[PDB]
């Protein structure tokens, strides 16, 4: 839920 | 200056041309450019009338000249530049029989799109982007391309982004530009993707769509970091992208070049960033997290997380604690085993509040693949656990109960409760 990707 | 004034004003063509080539001259000056003192000279909107000279190209040259240097000025001086109208005529002098008058053109219109995303969309609005693109084929001189294309860069530039429709048609130019060799237009065409890679996948989309990755990969070990630091970007605003958006990328090896830009001794900006990139593809598929693996970049980056700046330690972090939540049971193995436990713990105090929950995260992530192996085993201790345990990270997690934040709080207990009864 806060990992994954990113902008 | 009262003869310049005159000349200027006046019938004569000898009189206007060598007024506006002094004016040019006084305001082509390196050091503080009299800009505001040319303007209040009222020559400005004679300027604009000289544009339109067909037959005099000389004085159009001139004229478009002083009246670019003029706009390289503050805001309001490329505001007074706007207000007399010279946009659409700078626009249509994109179309001027003289190669002199085309290319002062575009390096006009680039300095008013230049000054603000609202000058930018009214250059757009203008017209200005198709008749550009127009002077971009196989004989176009150095000179017209890196005018050209530090001009598109500009045109894209700004927040917020223009709109993507109106910035489409120069990918195609944008995606043959990148095959130049030269440093400059090189440099200005990647800053030009890096900002329509920088958006929705759909825009991301359009760029790979264009056939871009395979030189941009390329791009990453180029010597000049003005071109690698805005290739970097685009490359990384792409791996943001989905499964198959990121997988143009590695197929052209990219994993092995952003691995040489750890290891070779440069900027911190630019070693965070390969990371930040590099955390983007192991928040991919388990063959993606492979494609990482294969190319041997856990090792460096453990000692990254554990030994390098914190503005790198975040990325690291990231990186890592992504790999353990899309792979599989014996890759995760693997990145412990090249000891991520001890280097995800240190990172557990530190003042970053977002970071402690990625690598408590991350360290759950381990803990639930140790929790596998001891029923697999039928034992009696999760193994993780006595290496979390170890690396004083079982004592930073019970102090976690202390923390603060609810997300952090909630996390560390989660964590106790469910490995450490």
């Amino acid at each position: 839920t806060v990992l994954g990707k990113r902008k | 200056l009262p003869a310049m004034i005159g000349g200027v004003y006046s019938d004569d063509n000898n009189l206007q041309l060598e007024a506006t080539t002094q004016f040019r001259k006084l305001l082509s000056i390196e050091r503080s450019p009299p800009i505001e003192e040319v303007i209040q000279s009222g020559v400005v909107p004679r300027f604009v009338q000289f544009l339109t000279r067909e037959d005099f190209p000389q004085l159009q040259f001139e004229a478009a000249w002083a009246l670019t240097n003029i706009a390289s000025g503050t805001s309001e001086n490329t505001k007074v530049v706007i207000d007399h109208g010279a946009v659409p005529i700078f626009v249509k002098l994109l179309g001027s029989s003289s190669d002199d008058v085309r290319e002062q053109a575009v390096w006009a219109l680039g300095n008013v799109a230049g000054d603000s995303p609202k000058c930018r969309d009214l250059v757009l609005a203008n017209g200005a982007l198709l008749p550009l693109l127009a002077q971009l084929n196989e004989h176009t001189k150095l000179s017209m391309l890196r005018n050209a294309t530090w001009t598109l860069s500009n045109f894209c530039r700004g927040k917020p982004q223009p709109s993507f429709e109106q910035t489409r048609p120069a990918l195609p130019a944008l995606a043959r530009l990148i095959h130049s060799n030269d440093e400059e237009v090189l440099t200005d065409a990647c800053w030009a993707l890096s900002y329509l890679s920088d958006g929705t996948n759909d825009k991301i989309q359009a760029v790979i769509e264009a056939g871009v990755c395979p030189r941009l990969v390329e791009l990453l070990l180029h010597p000049s970091p003005s071109v690698l630091i805005p290739a970097l970007r685009t490359v990384g605003n792409i791996v943001t992208g989905d499964d198959a958006q990121t997988q143009c990328i590695i197929d052209h090896q990219a994993l092995p070049c952003l691995l040489s830009l750890l290891t070779q001794n440069l900027k911190k900006s630019i070693k965070k960033e390969a990371c930040w990139t590099i955390s983007n593809i192991t928040a991919g598929n388990k063959d993606q997290i492979q494609a990482v693996i294969n190319a041997g970049i856990i090792g460096p980056l453990v000692n990254l997380l554990q030994t390098a700046e914190f503005d790198i330690k975040k990325e690291a972090a990231w990186a890592i604690s992504n790999a353990t939540s899309g792979g599989s049971h014996d890759q995760i193995k693997y990145l412990v085993s090249e000891g991520c436990i001890k280097p995800l713990c240190d990172l557990l105090i530190c003042p970053d509040i977002r970071i402690v929950t990625v690598c408590l995260e991350g360290l759950e992530n381990i803990l639930k693949v140790g929790e596998t192996d001891k029923t697999l085993a039928a034992g009696d201790v999760n193994v993780f656990s006595q290496m979390i345990d170890e690396a004083e990270g079982l004592e930073k997690i019970e102090n976690l109960q202390s923390h603060d934040n609810n997300e952090i709080y909630e996390k560390a207990v989660k964590i106790l409760e469910a490995y450490w009864m």
